[PDB]
């Protein structure tokens, strides 16, 4: 198989071989191993040929695989492994390096592939082999195909072993007027093969023969034989026939039109819409024209014909010739007056680009399906609480919903993520930018699934992880500052009521922690919400959507949910212990996204996004808003207090039990909270002072993080050496963003002596190993796990502090090695 | 240098004109266009 690669010059030879492997693959008297080893041979051949000539075998599966019979089983793994494989072939606008990239035959085709296995999965019966089976596929071909892909023979109606059968002529009637069309039409058919005939030198000659090149019908029409009149006239009658029982209504609107002359048709254009409606005649003739040679297989008795896959399935070269006859035919009919019927399909057809990329009708039928997802989660719902039913009426819709569309859902937003994203001004993605319909759509899609999760983990059961782990991709995945910008009230009502929901959830499981329905709550926010919360909560952070997302009610939300989560903090219940890790991360990304200073609400005059000043006094009354900023809730103290008390602690040197609330919610608020408001406080980068910048909403300087990162070290230091301090890990991380601003005099205040207590411990080690070494038999088997767990407490200190240091020495070693620094000389030494 | 010693004078690499009398020479791509013989292993085109 590998030598198969680079096989241009022989395209045709190598089809023609895939295509009677498949053929042999699909065929009866096979016995199973045999079957195998075609299967083998097919796919080992596709694993090295070029994704450029397999065309003809995708135009082929693209009308097999649909059905989704036993025999689909092989060709969905092929599509699987030719997809994920060469899928930069088809998605990047440049190509796959070497290969070229892909054309609009082979995306359309991938197309109907996707949409083809889409429709008959949903409408079949679950069968778990089938579906583990397909489940890839669809996600390999939906990666291939760009999200943005339009397809240049878009339909709407998409009306419909090919059976290519023509609408029945005999049936209908011709008109007269038509019939004098007819033979008008045939003189011209006369004369235009005539002037090909010329064209191929051709003479007027009594006999016929290409011999001789003589031909006795080159005679004026006048004198064109009766029968040959009959023979050049009867297509047409027929065509015309077929397009009066296609309901093609053709009026004389406007007037009407030896020596071999063409008269001139291709001057006349067919507009888009009747180059549609020559497209269907043209399939017409194809449908007439496989008839035929369907004829010649009965005749055969048992075959295939090459070319009997459909007209859509075929590409533009076979299509042209049939394209060509038709346009003819209608150029005709319009010189002639006669124009066909085009109803209301072409302007229903019409939508626009947006409307016909691939990711916006992905998106309609995943909302459709979440429509759905509503209704069986409802009669679950019901049928669970009471009224054991095992009927499960929409048992299939369940087993597709929660087999297919979840993992397809998480796949293709995980690939698929910067496109939506991306924005006419900044495009992340390789290239495309998602229209606002569809990032409305999505945020839609995120609000809907979280809507019908609420509550609800326990019904979804073993799938629960799944559903989470597709509100996590949508939520990392959702464009909040252009819906909000401009969008529908009805996507901007739904995203605020998420907020607002979320909000309430949090506050009753804040409430029940503080101490049935109780249960369901407490798994739901610390199994769903709580994690899809923070990512949603991080995304906005990462993209500065926060002063765009987090406004007015949202914003109010947000109050609720900061409020309740620090009020959390009295209680020592523990539930509490177990749970104030999450917490603690939610507020952290809480912080790090909100747009207000909510620990300075002394300066909140200045902030341009605060409710309080967005709103009016006549409004924010209507609310619950209080009159003062600082009455949304005291609960929380301002920045200079919370800062001397975690000052006060480390200086104290207290442990993690005394202030566990301080180590897990409090110091990684803060390590959030700082960051985002020194880049907004004075002491910052000042491109706005040409202006009249207002004043600074925050007091923000690098003082306040050189005296948490010092008092963060304080904090590790007093708790060295502890036997259980899995909060060091997790502080270390949240207290690594804060490091840059670190100040020089930090290293000899807190760095160089708390690596020199590290060292001595680490030293003390060394020697008890060194002793147990010196020892021997019990006494070396004794204590050695004593110096393996204090190796091992030694690490996690190692591991607690480093990942601090790195980011310090990192922002000074140009500084250090510029101008010699006896401390820095010491850390190196230590 | 701006950033040699900074990144590279530790780690130990030399700048590449260290020890030269005289500045390094340099060729650049003349956008001229000018005839050459056909290249005898040219993709596309054969000269007989």
């Amino acid at each position: 198989a590998p030598l198969f690669a680079g096989t241009e010059h022989r395209a045709i030879m190598v089809d023609s071989m895939l295509h009677t492997v498949y053929r042999l693959s699909r065929g009866r008297s096979l016995t199973k191993a045999q079957r195998d080893v075609i299967e083998d041979c097919l796919m080992a051949l596709c694993r090295y040929i070029r994704p450029s000539m397999l065309q003809h075998l995708l135009r082929r599966l693209v009308f097999d695989v649909p059905i989704l019979n036993e025999f689909a089983k092989m060709p969905l793994k092929l599509l699987t492994n030719h997809y994920e494989r060469c899928w930069k072939y088809y998605c990047l606008p440049t190509g796959w390096a070497n290969f070229g990239v892909t054309s609009e035959e082979e995306l359309h085709l991938t197309r109907k592939l996707f949409w083809g296995i889409f429709d008959s999965l949903a409408h079949k019966k679950y069968d778990q082999e089938l579906y583990r089976i397909a489940m890839p596929c669809l996600c390999a071909i939906a990666g291939a195909l760009p999200p943005d892909y339009v397809d240049a023979s878009y339909s709407s109606k998409t009306e419909k072993n090919f059976d290519p059968r023509p609408v029945e002529t005999l049936n209908v009637i011709i008109p007269e007027k038509l019939d004098s069309f007819i033979n008008k039409f045939a003189e011209y058919t006369h004369e235009k093969w005539a002037f090909d005939k010329i064209q191929n030198n051709w003479s007027y000659g009594e006999n016929i023969d290409e011999e001789l090149k003589t031909h006795p019908m080159l005679r004026p029409y006048k004198t064109f034989s009766e029968k040959d009149k009959e023979i050049y006239r009867w297509p047409i009658k027929e065509s015309l026939k077929a397009m009066i029982a296609w309901e093609w209504t053709v009026e004389k609107a406007r007037e009407g039109e030896y020596n071999p002359q063409p008269p001139d048709l291709s001057v006349v254009t067919l507009s888009r819409e009747l180059q549609a409606m020559a497209e269907q005649l043209a399939e017409n003739y194809h449908n007439t024209w496989g008839r035929k040679k369907k004829q010649e297989l009965e005749a055969k008795g048992g075959g295939s014909h090459p070319l009997l896959v459909p007209y859509d399935t075929l590409t533009a070269k076979e299509k042209a010739r049939d394209r060509e006859k038709a346009q003819e035919l209608l150029k005709f009919l319009q010189m002639n007056g006669y124009a066909v019927t085009r109803g209301l399909k072409d302007m229903e057809l019409d939508t626009s680009s947006i409307e016909k990329r691939f990711a916006f009708g992905f998106l309609q039928q995943l909302l459709r399906w979440m429509d759905i997802s509503q209704e069986f989660i409802a009669h679950l719902e019901a049928v669970v609480s009471s009224g054991r039913v095992e009927k499960s009426p929409h048992e299939q819709e369940i087993k597709f919903f929660a087999k297919i569309l979840l993992p397809l859902i998480n796949q293709y937003f995980t690939n698929h993520c910067l496109y939506f994203l991306s924005t006419p001004a900044k495009v992340l993605g390789s290239g495309g930018h998602a229209s606002n319909k569809e990032k409305e759509m999505i945020t839609s899609l995120f609000c809907k699934l979280a809507a019908l999760v609420r509550h609800r983990v326990s019904l979804f059961g073993t799938d629960a992880p799944a559903v989470v782990n597709c509100l996590h991709i949508l939520a990392r995945s959702l464009d909040a500052r252009t819906v909000m910008k401009s969008g529908p009230e009805i996507v901007k009502a739904g995203l605020r009521s998420f907020f607002e929901s979320a909000s309430e959830d949090i506050e009753k499981m804040v409430e029940n922690l503080r101490l049935k329905g109780v249960g369901q709550n407490l798994t739901y926010t610390t199994v769903a919400l709580l994690p899809v919360l923070t990512t949603l909560f991080q995304h906005i952070a990462q993209h500065q959507f926060g002063d765009d997302v987090i406004l007015d009610d949202v914003q109010v939300s947000c109050y609720r949910t900061l409020c309740s989560i620090y009020s959390l903090g009295t209680t020592r219940n523990p539930y509490v212990e177990k749970l104030r890790p999450a917490l603690g991360e939610c507020l952290a990304r809480l912080a790090a996204a909100m747009p207000v200073a909510f620990l300075e609400p002394e300066l909140n005059e200045y902030n341009a996004c605060s409710v309080y000043t967005t709103k009016s006094p006549r409004e924010r009354a209507i609310l619950g808003l209080p009159n003062s900023v600082e009455e949304m809730c005291p609960d929380i103290p301002v920045l200079e207090r919370l800062m001397a008390e975690i000052g006060g602690l480390a200086e104290s040197g207290a442990r993690y039990t005394e202030m566990p609330h301080v180590i897990e919610i409090t110091l990684p608020m803060l390590c959030s909270y700082l960051p985002r408001w020194w880049e907004r406080g004075p002491e910052a980068p000042p491109p706005a002072l040409p202006a009249g910048a207002p004043p600074p909403c925050t007091a923000v300087t690098s003082d306040h993080l050189n005296s948490l990162l010092g008092n963060i070290l304080r904090i590790i230091v007093n708790n060295l050496g502890i036997d259980e301090a899995s909060w060091m890990k997790r502080l270390a991380v949240f207290a690594q963003p804060i490091v840059s601003r670190a100040r020089p005099e930090l290293l000899r205040s807190h760095f160089i002596p708390t690596i020199g207590r590290l060292r001595k411990r680490a030293g003390k080690v060394v020697a008890e190993e060194e002793q147990l070494r010196l020892e021997a038999k019990a006494e070396a088997e004794e204590g050695e796990l004593l110096v393996r767990d204090e190796f091992s407490v030694l690490c996690r200190d190692l591991y607690a502090l480093y990942p601090l240091l790195i980011r310090y020495v990192d922002n000074n070693r140009a500084h250090w090695l510029t101008e010699p620094n006896p401390n820095a000389e010491e850390l190196f030494r230590m | 240098l701006r950033f040699f010693a900074i990144c590279g004078l530790q780690e130990g690499f030399e700048p590449f004109a260290i020890n030269m009398q005289r500045p390094v020479t340099t060729w650049f791509s003349k956008s001229l266009p000018q005839f050459e013989p056909v290249p005898l292993e040219h993709p596309h085109y054969e000269v007989a």
